[PDB]
């Protein structure tokens, strides 16, 4: 397939690795009583391992000659679940955090001693600003349009 | 004759002695003119 | 002029040992000497450059003489794959008999050293065959080294001193150096290849006593004058040619084959000849651009004054840069050092993938040594470029005469520049270290299938574009029906494609996720080193913490404990900090090169492909595994030929560590201690009859930084050199 | 010997003179400030270059400046 | 010289087999027979119950270099 | 000084209480009492998330955990 890689659901090395891990777990499982707690924990680990391999196989990942999954990040539409969609989620969350921080700093700077409100948080004020990160992409865009996001170079100084 | 047997001591022992002697006497001069 | 140093009265009146140290350290800083003028600076520089040429010629002549006197070049010529070349004989009276036995190698009758510089392959490729030729070369170089000294002495006499305006004729110097130093030299070397080396690669011996009679080509210069140049290519060497012999030999002198010679695994000689001929042409044309005395040629100042964007986004453009550059020698040194560092790295990268010397590709230790050596030299040159660039801003830059040009606007948006460099460094560091740690944890918990492994798709795509077929991409030169494939299908594509798709050589190696990770680490190193050096250069004249820094010069200790404290505030200190990061980055580069090649040469690529994705793999499978022979050079049971390298290994670890002492503990501790020892000596009988004449004191702050960094660098280099040479030559020779 | 200089932003607070450990500086009459006095450095052959005077100065930027120069017995503080 | 196993006949086998006397008198001996030889357990611990010690080994090298 | 020393003693007692409780609740001390030379002491166990349960090693006596 892409870059000489093979789908993990059809890779012999992938199945070999799964079998080796399951055998290694079963060798430890064969040391305890069937109804003891360690046996149940090892059995749960075995079931989890089988589920992990099955999900990797059926989610469309690609495997190399080593028998391990590899990620594709060039933009191909068959692999957006690997980088692009989680990346959009990361950007959304990070923008929320940054936007609420900047809005708190701007709202608090008008007081007599703003620094006192930076080592002791005003939770009453922050609890009104936290929910507003929900629409940060709209607010930031509108603020950029109207020229409220950036300070002119002439005005920057201590 | 074995040339290394003569030249290794001259470069490793005697030449450094002469050079260091001259440099020590040069840096100690009270006046150079 | 009172005493040593004669060139500095301020140092000459110093009554302490500080007079001596500093006297040595400021000897070659001519600009700072007493009663110096502008003209004497240039003249003394000219004499010193002649001195450097004389020393270089002496070094080369010594190499030739010692190889001829004590080497086995003639024996090596006949069996180049199983004979080890000899550098020089050993005469050490401290040796014991087992060492005498162990170091006797290469067919010699005494203990010897094996050469790893590669001079045997080089000198065999250019047509040398006997010890008499080597002796004549050494004598000729001895003559040139004397010529350099005589010329330096002559041009320093009152009748023969050039004036100040002679040294500032930029157009004439550029013309002479482009046309004559580059182009004509290339022409002469092409002539050597046609008349000497290529015939030597076919069994014909041409020397100074018979070269007039023998013809380099059967039809002579007729095809050149008439224009039937294609006759110089039509009978190339056979694929079964034996390099020193006439079996399978051809008659062409200028070809466009590409690929490698099947036996020697190096580039064809006719390709090198045609290359140097075309390059010589290009430089000969390039050297006619500027105006000297004949009413034609461009003017550099008028070229600079014209290229100004009309929108005003670049201020006044390049107006005033001609005088700014031509009146500052530090600006010139910075430009030259930057260019030379870039091409040193380019030489290192191109000599491992496209070998040019016969039988050098099979000598693994030599190739490793050359790549590592030239990369470290390149790193030092790159740091020096920014150092002298920073010196420019303090000593020579004139604000009034650079008003609103590009150089001033660089100083104008320094905060933006530095902040964006910092952001890039932070991003690369966070995410690269995070991926490595995630993979390490996945390996530790026994679930290697949960690693994050990013395929280097863009680099594989470019490799496919260059002709590689490994990844199944069908693009450009990797496709069969396209304009690019068709255009070169008959010229050089067959040999080039044969070379690229052979997986035994080092031409476009196959790459994977480990390569992705290590390349992003190398990028981190480049960006951070650049951040440090650029911040040093752009803040040299001052900042908010020290707005008048330019009054204090390039190197000074500090500005005291006030205003919060000001340790390491000068530009010299920024250079000092950047050298550490340079060593780190070059270490990463050379580690990666060595491990990938060592697994290639053993036929075990999967070892690298699987162990390189986590850092414990690097620690265990590269460092720990490849030391076993090295640390057994001597042991309680005996010693072998690696003993010297083993000794050197420990020597390195020592010097490195000693440097820490100068870097961590500072001066005030040591001065107080020294006072007590002075008291003790003045009070001891039979010894107070002896008196010092320079009062002993502790080292200066800047001096200590320098000494510590020097011990650090020497130890670094010696340790890695011992490991590299021992590990490779223990396995392959 | 080091060089010490005084600039005309001085407000005549006298802190630098009090801070000096070898008596380099002193106050003299002036008419350019509200305190009617200004600092002076007449004995710089005894300066060691400690920069306590710079640490004491309140103006921005400094009004007293020290440039380290050629070293002597007095400026290296050698008792032997 | 002390720790080890003993057989039924009373033959003491030491963990490193009495190499201290001859090998500890050079620096190369400390480097080869002590650090390099005995680091094998900690560097081979991945995939077992002792892998936490390998992880801490690497992390502590990191912190040490960070202090510089 | 007196009051701060009392605080330090309180913290030390908390540490000892934790040690004895973890010995009583999550250890193989009783099994170790019957075969000291063959069983490895253990009094720390981990929860099964993100695969860290591999650290519960086979120390003996029907118990899995971290050796102390
Ligand atoms: C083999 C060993 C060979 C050498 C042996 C001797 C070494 C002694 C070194 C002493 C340095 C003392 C010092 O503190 O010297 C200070 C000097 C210069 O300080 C000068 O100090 C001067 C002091 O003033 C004195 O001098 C002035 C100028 O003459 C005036 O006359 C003035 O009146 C007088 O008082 C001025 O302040 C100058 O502005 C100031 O620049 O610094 C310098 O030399 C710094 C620049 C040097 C190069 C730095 C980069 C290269 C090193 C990087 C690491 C190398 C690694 C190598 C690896 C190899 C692997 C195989
Ligand atoms: C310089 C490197 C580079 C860059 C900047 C891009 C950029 C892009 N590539 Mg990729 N690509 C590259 C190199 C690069 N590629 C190379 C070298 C290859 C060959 C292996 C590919 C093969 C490739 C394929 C096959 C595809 C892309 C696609 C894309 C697009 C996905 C964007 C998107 O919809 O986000 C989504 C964002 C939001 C919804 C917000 C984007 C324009 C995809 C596309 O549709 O392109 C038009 C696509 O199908 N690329
Ligand atoms: C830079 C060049 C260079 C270097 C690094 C070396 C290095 C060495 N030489 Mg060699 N040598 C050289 C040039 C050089 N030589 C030249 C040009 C000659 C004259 C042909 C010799 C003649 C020579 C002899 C006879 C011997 C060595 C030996 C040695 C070794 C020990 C040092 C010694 O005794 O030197 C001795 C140095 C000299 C006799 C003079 C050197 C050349 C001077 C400096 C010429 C100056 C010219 C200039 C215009 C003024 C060492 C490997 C010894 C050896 O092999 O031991 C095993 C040894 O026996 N050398
Ligand atoms: C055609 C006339 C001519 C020539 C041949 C030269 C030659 C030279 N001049 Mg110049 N010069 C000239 C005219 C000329 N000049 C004129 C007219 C003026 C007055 C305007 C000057 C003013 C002048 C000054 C003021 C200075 C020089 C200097 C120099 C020297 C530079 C150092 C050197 O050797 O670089 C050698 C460079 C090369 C061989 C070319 C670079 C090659 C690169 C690195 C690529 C190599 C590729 C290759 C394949 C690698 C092979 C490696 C090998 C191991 C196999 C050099 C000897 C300097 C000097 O040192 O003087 C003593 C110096 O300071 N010149
Ligand atoms: C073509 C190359 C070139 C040239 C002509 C110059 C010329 C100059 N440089 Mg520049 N420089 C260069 C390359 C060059 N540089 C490079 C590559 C670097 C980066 C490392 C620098 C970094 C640099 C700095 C940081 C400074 C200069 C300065 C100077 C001045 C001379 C200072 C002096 O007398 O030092 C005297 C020389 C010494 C005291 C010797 C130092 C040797 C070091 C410590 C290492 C020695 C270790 C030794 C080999 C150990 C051997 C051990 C054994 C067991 C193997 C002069 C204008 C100074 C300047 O202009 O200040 C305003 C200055 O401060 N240069
Ligand atoms: C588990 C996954 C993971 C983790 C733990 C991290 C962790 C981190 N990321 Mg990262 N990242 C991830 C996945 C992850 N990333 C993925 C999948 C992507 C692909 C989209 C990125 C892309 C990414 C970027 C582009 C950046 C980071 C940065 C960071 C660091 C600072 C975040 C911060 O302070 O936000 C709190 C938020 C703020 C302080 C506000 C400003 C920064 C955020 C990112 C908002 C940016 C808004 C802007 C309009 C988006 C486009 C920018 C453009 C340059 C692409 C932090 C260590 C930042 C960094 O390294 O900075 C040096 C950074 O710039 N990450
Ligand atoms: C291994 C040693 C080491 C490390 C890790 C660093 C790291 C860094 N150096 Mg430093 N440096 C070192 C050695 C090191 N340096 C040495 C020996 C020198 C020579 C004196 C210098 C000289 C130097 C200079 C002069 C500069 C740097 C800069 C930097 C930064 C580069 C950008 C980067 O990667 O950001 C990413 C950050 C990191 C990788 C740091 C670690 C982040 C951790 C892992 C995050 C998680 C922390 C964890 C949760 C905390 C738990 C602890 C506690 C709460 C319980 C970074 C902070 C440059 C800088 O500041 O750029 C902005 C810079 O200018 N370094
Ligand atoms: C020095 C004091 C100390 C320390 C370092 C620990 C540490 C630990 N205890 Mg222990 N514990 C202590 C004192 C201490 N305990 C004391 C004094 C008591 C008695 C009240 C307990 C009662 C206790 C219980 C009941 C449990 C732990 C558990 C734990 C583990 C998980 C803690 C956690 O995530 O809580 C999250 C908040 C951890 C190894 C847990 C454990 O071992 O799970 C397997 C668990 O269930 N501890
Ligand atoms: C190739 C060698 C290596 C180069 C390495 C990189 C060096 C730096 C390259 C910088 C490129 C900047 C391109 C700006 C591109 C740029 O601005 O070019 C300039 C272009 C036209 O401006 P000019 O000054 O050339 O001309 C407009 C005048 O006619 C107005 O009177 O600007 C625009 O079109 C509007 C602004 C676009 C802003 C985006
Ligand atoms: C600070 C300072 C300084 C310094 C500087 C420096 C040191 C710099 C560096 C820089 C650098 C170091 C740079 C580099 C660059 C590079 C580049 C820019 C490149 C490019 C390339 C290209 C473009 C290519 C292309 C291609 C390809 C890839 C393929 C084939 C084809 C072609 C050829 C097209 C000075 C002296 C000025 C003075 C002032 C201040
Ligand atoms: S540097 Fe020290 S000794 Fe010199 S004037 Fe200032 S306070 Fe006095
Ligand atoms: S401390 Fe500064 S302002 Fe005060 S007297 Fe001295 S120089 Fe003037």
């Amino acid at each position: 397939d892409i870059a000489g890689l093979t789908p993990c659901k059809d890779s012999k090395a992938f199945a070999k690795r799964e079998k080796q891990s399951v055998k290694k777990l079963t060798s430890s499982l064969k040391k305890y009583a069937p109804d003891s707690a360690p046996a149940l924990a090892i059995q749960a680990t075995i079931d989890k391992t089988k589920r992990r391999f099955e999900n990797y196989g059926k989610f469309g990942l690609l495997c190399g000659s080593d028998g391990l999954p590899h990620l594709i990040v060039s933009g191909d539409q068959r692999h957006w679940g690997e980088f692009i969609t989680p990346g959009v989620l990361f950007l959304y969350i990070a923008g929320w955090i940054g936007w609420v921080g900047r809005s708190y700093l701007i709202a608090v700077s008008g007081e007599k001693k703003p620094a006192m409100r930076e080592i002791i948080i005003d939770v009453e004020l922050a609890s009104k600003i936290i929910p507003r990160g929900f629409i940060w992409p709209v607010a930031a865009y509108r603020e950029w349009i109207n020229g409220d996001l950036v300070v002119d170079d002439a005005d920057i100084g201590y | 004759l074995n040339l290394p047997s003569i030249f290794v001591p001259l470069v490793g022992l005697v030449f450094p002695a002469i050079a260091m002697t001259s440099l020590f006497l040069y840096v100690q001069k009270n006046k150079i003119v | 002029e009172l005493r040593f140093p004669r060139f500095s009265q301020g140092l000459a009146q110093d009554p302490t040992t500080r007079r001596i140290w500093f006297g040595i350290a400021t000897a070659h800083d001519f600009e700072s000497h007493d009663d110096i003028t502008e003209e004497r600076l240039y003249q003394n520089i000219f004499a010193s450059h002649f001195g450097q040429l004389a020393i270089i010629f002496l070094w080369t002549s010594g190499n030739l003489f010692h190889v001829a006197w004590q080497g086995n070049f003639e024996s090596w010529i006949q069996d180049p794959l199983h004979v080890r070349p000899i550098a020089h004989a050993i005469w050490d009276p401290h040796f014991g008999q087992p060492a005498v036995e162990a170091f006797t190698r290469g067919g010699a009758a005494g203990p010897v050293n094996i050469a790893y510089s590669g001079v045997y392959q080089w000198w065999y490729t250019i047509g040398l065959r006997t010890n008499e030729d080597l002796y004549t070369g050494a004598l000729f170089l001895l003559f040139l080294s004397t010529l350099s000294l005589v010329a330096g002495w002559l041009h320093l006499q009152p009748k023969w001193k050039p004036s100040l305006s002679w040294f500032k004729n930029a157009e004439s110097r550029l013309n002479h150096h482009l046309s004559g130093l580059f182009g004509v030299s290339s022409l002469a070397w092409t002539g050597h290849l046609v008349h000497v080396a290529i015939p030597a690669s076919r069994g014909e011996y041409v020397r100074w006593n018979n070269f007039l009679d023998v013809l380099p080509y059967p039809q002579g210069l007729g095809p050149l004058l008439t224009g039937q140049w294609n006759l110089y290519a039509q009978n190339p060497d056979s694929s079964n040619h034996l390099f020193g012999t006439a079996q399978g030999a051809g008659t062409a002198i200028l070809t466009l084959l590409g690929g490698f010679h099947p036996q020697t695994q190096s580039l064809w000689l006719t390709d090198i000849a045609h290359h140097h001929l075309a390059i010589a042409f290009i430089f000969l044309i390039a050297g006619h651009m500027y105006r000297t005395n004949f009413g034609i040629g461009h003017s550099i100042k008028d070229l600079l004054e014209a290229h100004t964007p009309p929108g005003g986004r670049l201020g006044r453009g390049h107006k005033g840069l001609y005088d700014t550059i031509n009146n500052s020698i530090h600006f010139q040194l910075g430009l030259a050092l930057a260019s030379l560092g870039v091409i040193t790295s380019l030489v290192a990268q191109h000599m491992y993938s496209l070998p040019a010397y016969a039988f050098i590709a099979q000598d693994f230790t030599t190739q490793a040594a050359l790549y590592t050596h030239h990369q470290y030299i390149a790193g030092f040159i790159m740091t020096g470029a920014f150092a002298h660039g920073a010196i420019f801003f303090i000593r020579d830059y004139n604000p009034e005469q650079n008003e609103d040009n590009v150089l001033a606007r660089m100083l104008d948006h320094k905060e933006a520049i530095i902040s964006h460099l910092s952001w890039a460094s932070l991003f690369l560091g966070f995410h690269t270290l995070g991926l490595y740690v995630h993979n390490d944890v996945m390996l530790a918990f026994g679930t290697p299938e949960k690693q994050i492994l990013i395929e280097p798709i863009f680099a594989q795509w470019i490799q496919s574009a260059h002709g590689k077929t490994t990844y199944g991409f069908d693009i450009l030169l990797s496709s069969t029906n396209g304009p690019a494939f068709n255009a070169g299908r008959s010229l050089w594509l067959p040999g080039w494609l044969n070379a690229v798709n052979e997986n035994s050589n080092s031409l476009f190696l196959t790459i994977g996720p480990g390569d992705f990770l290590v390349h992003h680490a190398i990028a981190l190193g480049l960006h951070t080193t650049t951040l440090i050096l650029v911040k040093g250069a752009l803040d040299a004249r001052g900042s908010k913490l020290m707005p008048d820094k330019k009054d204090f010069g390039y190197s000074f200790p500090c500005d005291g404990p006030g205003r919060g404290g000001t340790c390491d505030i000068s530009a010299w200190d920024a250079f000092y900090l950047a050298v550490f990061w340079m060593l780190n980055t070059i270490g990463w580069v050379t580690f990666y090169w060595h491990w990938k090649h060592i697994t290639l040469w053993q036929g075990n690529v999967s070892q690298f492909n699987e162990s390189s994705t986590y850092l414990m793999g690097w620690l265990r499978d590269y460092l720990w595994l490849n030391s076993s022979q090295l640390i057994n050079g001597y042991n309680p049971f005996g010693m072998n030929s690696l003993s010297v390298w083993a000794w050197m290994f420990l020597f390195g670890h020592l010097v490195w560590a000693t440097g820490f002492m100068f870097l961590i503990s500072w001066r005030g501790y040591w001065q107080e201690l020294i006072e007590t020892l002075a008291w003790a000596h003045e009070r001891t009988p039979l010894a107070n009859l002896i008196r010092w004449r320079d009062k002993p004191v502790a080292l200066s702050i800047v001096q200590a930084r320098l000494v510590g960094l020097a011990h650090f660098s020497v130890g670094y280099i010696f340790t890695y050199a011992a490991f590299l040479i021992a590990s490779t030559s223990g396995k392959f020779g | 010997s080091h060089s010490v200089k005084i600039y005309d932003t001085c407000i005549g607070c006298t802190q630098c003179v009090r801070a000096c450990p070898t008596d380099v500086l002193e106050m003299i009459p002036w008419d350019g400030c509200k305190a009617k006095q200004i600092a002076s450095a007449p004995r710089t052959e005894d300066c060691v270059g400690c920069k306590r005077c710079e640490s004491a100065c309140p103006t921005d930027f400094l009004s007293v400046r020290v440039y380290l120069g050629p070293e002597t017995t007095r400026s290296m503080a050698l008792s032997y | 010289d002390v720790w080890g196993t003993i057989s039924d006949q009373g033959m003491v086998t030491h963990i490193t087999g009495g190499n201290f006397a001859q090998s500890s008198i050079t620096i190369n001996g400390w480097l080869r027979d002590f650090l390099w030889a005995q680091a094998s357990q900690v560097i081979q611990s991945y995939g077992s119950s002792l892998s936490a010690y390998g992880l801490f080994f690497l992390g502590a090298h990191f912190v040490w270099a960070f202090s510089l | 000084v007196f009051s701060a020393h009392f605080g330090q003693l309180s913290i030390i007692f908390l540490w000892l209480s934790g040690m004895y409780f973890h010995g009583a609740r999550f250890s193989n001390y009783e099994a170790w009492l019957s075969d000291p030379t063959h069983i490895g002491p253990s009094a720390q166990v981990v929860w099964p998330i993100v695969g860290q349960e591999i650290l519960n090693g086979d120390v003996g006596g029907g118990f899995r955990g971290i050796q102390i």
